[PDB]
RNA sequence: AUCUCUCUCUAUGCUCUCUCUC
RNA sequence: UUAAUUGCGAUAACGAACGAGACCUUAACCUACUAAAUAGGGUUGCUGGCACUUGCCGGUUGACUCUUCUUAGAGGGACUAUCGGUUUCAAGCCGAUGGAAGUUUGAGGCAAUAACAGGUCUGUGAUGCCCUUAGACGUUCUGGGCCGCACGCGCGCUACACUGACGGAGCCAGCGAGUACAACCUUGGCCGAGAGGUCUGGGUAAUCUUGUGAAACUCCGUCGUGCUGGGGAUAGAGCAUUGUAAUUAUUGCUCUUCAACGAGGAAUUCCUAGUAAGCGCAAGUCAUCAGCUUGCGUUGAUUACGUCCCUGCCCUUUGUACACACC
């Protein structure tokens, strides 16, 4: 099996800016994955998903769909999310998107590697990606300073 | 029951009467893989030849199943009569026939062109790509081709 | 499950030093903890199950209810 | 934080969709506070009212 | 103090009645054990190979004891029950028609059911008793 | 202790002091322990019944849903979907199965063990669609308990449903686990988690 | 003197007609 | 207040009549009465089996004795009864006790006035009127056709599997329906591996089919996270059956063929207790065919006991440039 988070440490930080894929809508608002934080489970409440009235709800949010989104409250005991889409200020948004793909770049490096050899997926993050976090504080980063 | 751990003797994924016959399943359930060959019927043949259902499938030792293969492909001589087999009286010989793997296919083909040749409704149907046995296409088969 | 239907030596020795310790046995929990996966884990607990080893529970088939001797 | 209360009477119900019960909730820790709740469900007199919330009240449901 | 076949549980007290009846030498089986799957209301044919003709021969029996006029059709209804017609709902279709006469015909040729003059097939004397030893025998099993 | 003399033959267990104390099918409807305050007459226990199977009238009135026994009612939520709509024995065994399972795990008496699953399952604050013109607005609603007990019952059943949709895992098994992880230890449980998410959408709301 | 306090879009539509005897 | 123009009461109204209710029909309760080889017992014979000292389980139209269950018939039963409080203490309501039962005890069946330009001349010998009326739109025979298929909806069924499926083996139902001036429901015994044949009898009815030994379920297995033994559509080929006539599989049964289908978008139906759903069965149609309806009966939940937010409805007031009446 496959997981491991995108960042350094284990569970969310509060006011982490998120990019969220649409599983299913149920009554909270949707139990989406957090695609800047692992795989964790969190919802969207229905108050802060959309700035202004749209009544619909499956063409400005959409299921399968990404959604440009902000962690509110996180308990580092379990696993919850109680997640925003409305709290994001205008522009951040393109940095959000951004951020995002960075980390869709970065998890797409750490997979072909796992491929050509299985192995221990947590000894490769480790030995790959986070160190290089820690000194700075993303990977996406540090892959650009290599590059240069 | 069967306390039995078992060695490296079992070959797991065989090359059986041309079709790939793949791993673990139960005897039967691995022979169903190929055509022709289905469910009681391979359940019947497994017990003419007098093997134990309750084995794997890489289990088999070659004789047992060279035996099978005779089994199917000549059923009447070991006690399989009428109510039993694919081609059942049949057109070309008059003999009863149990078809298989690369087989049964080419014998619906052969009466396909044939209906052709003749022009018979059914084979007409064929032609069209449309339902043969008594269905009203005013809701059935809007998948096509 | 990547086949795992096989009653290797290897595998029954694991089930026996893995069986204790943990109090609940059954094929289910077999699956989970990563030795064999289906019909022949059931052949398994059955030979475990001829003097001691596992003690029964369950007086029902379909599921088992097995408890290593304390 | 935990707190609960006892329920004694029920102020009708209110709701749009209705259902939702206002209830007068009595505190079995000092009983000089009767309060204007929002109950969702089946509820009588004499009953213990688990409350996350500790002082926030409304009365009609709109 | 005794025992009887209806005191004794169902399914523990076939299995011996089949367990004994392989034991035993006599029992006429057909040149179709097997082959059949002793429904045209079943779809697989019975697992296991050896037996299960005799298990069906030993309920047959049980259920002559407990009654008394029951014919081939009537144990036929009792077998069987629900064919998947697949797409369309299941009715309950009786068993495999042949099978059960044949294996009535076998307890005859053992000599433990009989023919009463009313219609149908009744227990014979020999049978009970060897009904009751079969219960005795579980009953000694049990404790 | 103590056989009764019968022409009939009754197992040894029910000569035994099972004709004495009246308690399950050799289990113990003792104990009694509510970690909340009072909360009994909506949690039922007390009646000592043996088997949780009662053909009664638990609809015709307001509040008599609560003299349900708990074990029944969590057999009648585990009857649900398609399949298992009615085949309240299968239920049953299901839930003895459970209860076996865990006497066997985490040993105790596994009847507390549940009732403490459905204290720490159930929420406190809940949510209403009130309206505020139809839109999306949710005032911060308390529950009243036998809902709460009704609902903290029916997602423990949903979180076994979940389980066992397409796995090796048997219901029974599952739905103790499930049960274990609510009471105290985990909290990595479906049921508790939903619960606990509802909750913190509720404080967000008024 | 006892009120308590709720909320927004929503456009249009062409096919008849009927009395008695005092 | 009440389900109710249901009451109580205020009273230019008084006394009414429909409607509702009552009423019928059944479903529940009657160890009460009348009764019963066409319903079951009870004891004892007559035997069979195992314990054996009495015994348990049966079989048998042997007597005789009843009637609790099964049938009906007369009847009875609950009327909100008894308190407890609440309410101008009236009308009533919610809770408790007792009760077979306290939602009008559940469900029906009849359903007012007024209509609709609703539906039908394709139920009729119920018909006005117009038409065609002898190469006939009459009539019957032969053969198609309504069953065609790039598509779009509406019902329903089967599934998407472990509470599963597949084997065994447990074993339990209620409505029915069924023969004459014809060819019914079919038992029991032999055929066949199924379907279905076949000589016989029973039954034109509480008796015989049929205790409709029905499923779903129940127990022992086998399989085991796999579009895989889940799913059985589609295709072949063959054996019967009904019919003068089965091709455009009538159906059935055996075989092989194994697709879409990982619980379903926006949407929306149905339901508040023996109910929902699962599961059958019988009947209607029927020569043959149920996925259909109509009635039973098994299995039996979850959540409300409320509000008017959406969708309607009821009355009261109100405003209408609207009566083809907001379309
Ligand atoms: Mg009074
Ligand atoms: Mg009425
Ligand atoms: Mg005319
Ligand atoms: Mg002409
Ligand atoms: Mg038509
Ligand atoms: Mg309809
Ligand atoms: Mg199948
Ligand atoms: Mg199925
Ligand atoms: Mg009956
Ligand atoms: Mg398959
Ligand atoms: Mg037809
Ligand atoms: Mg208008």
């Amino acid at each position: 099996t496959s997981h491991c988070r995108f960042y350094e440490n284990k569970y969310p930080e509060i006011d982490d800016i998120v990019m969220v894929n649409v599983q299913q809508i149920a009554e909270m608002g949707a139990y989406v994955k957090l695609l800047e934080y692992d795989n964790i489970e969190g919802m969207i409440l229905l108050s802060e998903l959309s700035r202004r009235r749209i009544r619909s709800i499956q063409k400005l949010i959409r299921v399968g769909k990404n959604d440009v989104a902000v962690v509110l409250r996180v308990d580092k005991e379990k696993g919850y999310i109680d997640l925003s889409k409305r709290r994001v200020s205008s522009e951040d948004i393109i940095k959000c998107e951004e951020k995002y793909q960075k980390s869709k770049t970065v998890h797409s490096i750490l997979r072909y590697c796992a491929e050509k050899f299985q192995i221990p997926l947590e000894e490769l993050y480790k030995t790959i990606a986070w160190p290089l976090s820690r000194k700075f504080g993303h990977a996406y980063e540090a892959f650009k300073l290599s590059i240069i | 029951s069967l306390v039995v751990q078992e060695q490296g003797s079992f070959q797991h994924i065989l090359r059986l009467l041309n079709t790939n016959v793949d791993g673990n399943i139960n005897v039967v359930y691995a022979l169903t893989t190929i055509r022709g060959v289905g469910r009681r019927y391979a359940n019947l043949v497994c017990k003419k030849a007098d093997v134990d259902l309750h084995k794997r499938a890489g289990e088999l030792t070659q004789e047992e199943l060279e035996r099978i293969v005779q089994i199917m492909q000549n059923p009447t001589h070991y006690k399989i009569p009428a109510w039993f087999l694919n081609r059942q009286k049949d057109v070309n010989d008059g003999k009863d026939y149990h078809s298989l793997a690369n087989n049964l296919e080419s014998k619906l083909r052969d009466d396909l062109e044939r209906l052709k040749k003749i022009r018979s409704h059914r084979g007409i149907r064929h032609f069209w790509g449309l339902r043969v046995r008594g269905q009203h296409t005013k809701t059935t088969g809007r998948r096509r081709a | 499950a990547k086949h795992a239907v096989v009653l290797d030596q290897d595998k029954f020795d694991r089930i026996m030093k893995e069986a204790p310790t943990y109090r609940y046995v059954s094929v289910s929990v077999l699956v989970d903890r990563f030795k064999l996966g289906g019909s022949l884990a059931r052949v398994a607990l059955r030979h475990l199950e001829n003097e001691g080893i596992i003690k029964p529970v369950s007086k029902h088939s379909k599921q088992a209810i097995y408890t290593r001797a304390t | 934080p935990v707190t609960l209360a006892k329920v004694i009477k029920v102020l009708g119900r209110t709701g749009s969709r209705g259902g939702v019960t206002q209830v007068r909730v009595e505190f079995l820790e000092d009983t000089t506070r009767t309060i204007v709740r929002n109950v969702k469900g089946p509820v009588r007199e004499g009953d213990i009212l688990v409350l996350m919330e500790s002082e926030r009240e409304a009365r009609r449901l709109r | 103090p005794g025992v009887s076949v209806r005191d004794v549980p169902a399914q523990d007290f076939i299995n011996n009645y089949a367990s004994f009846l392989q034991r035993q030498g006599k029992l006429e089986v057909p040149g179709y054990v097997d082959i059949v799957k002793t429904s045209a209301g079943n779809e697989l044919p019975p697992q296991d190979s050896e037996g299960w003709f005799y298990k069906r021969a030993a309920s047959v029996a049980r259920h002559i004891y407990l009654r008394k006029q029951v014919g081939v059709g009537k144990l036929n209804k009792l077998y069987g029950g629900a064919k998947n017609r697949g797409v369309r709902p299941h009715k309950h279709v009786d068993a495999s028609g042949s099978i059960n006469r044949k294996v009535l015909q076998s307890l005859e040729k053992l000599g433990v059911v009989e023919i009463s003059p009313k219609g149908g097939r009744r227990i014979s004397d020999n049978g009970l008793r060897d009904l009751d030893r079969i219960a005795a025998a579980t009953l000694e099993d049990e404790e | 202790f103590v056989p009764v003399e019968l022409a009939t033959t009754i197992p040894v267990e029910i000569q035994q002091a099972q004709q004495e104390i009246k308690l399950f099918n050799k289990w113990s409807f003792e104990d009694v322990e509510v970690k909340d305050a009072s909360l009994v007459d909506y949690i039922q226990i007390s009646k000592p019944i043996y088997v949780a199977h009662t053909a009664g009238r638990y609809a015709n009135k307001r509040f008599r849903k609560a003299q349900c026994p708990i074990v029944e009612r969590l057999t009648n939520s585990l009857m649900m979907n398609g399949r298992n709509n009615g085949k309240k024995l299968k239920a049953v065994r299901i839930v003895k199965h459970t209860l076996e399972i865990i006497n066997v795990l985490t040993d105790q008496n596994p009847l507390q063990v549940v009732v403490d699953a459905i204290i720490n399952s159930g929420p406190r604050e809940d949510t209403t669609r009130v309206g505020g013109g139809g839109a999306a607005r949710r005032q911060a609603v308390d529950v009243s308990p036998l809902r709460r007990v009704n609902q903290s019952i029916a997602l423990l059943t949903i979180g076994a449903r979940e389980a066992a949709f397409r796995n090796i895992k048997t219901i029974a098994e599952t739905l103790a686990e499930e049960l274990i992880n609510a009471a105290k230890g985990s909290s990595t449980s479906y049921a508790i988690k939903k619960k606990d998410e509802l909750e913190r959408v509720a404080k967000s709301n008024r």
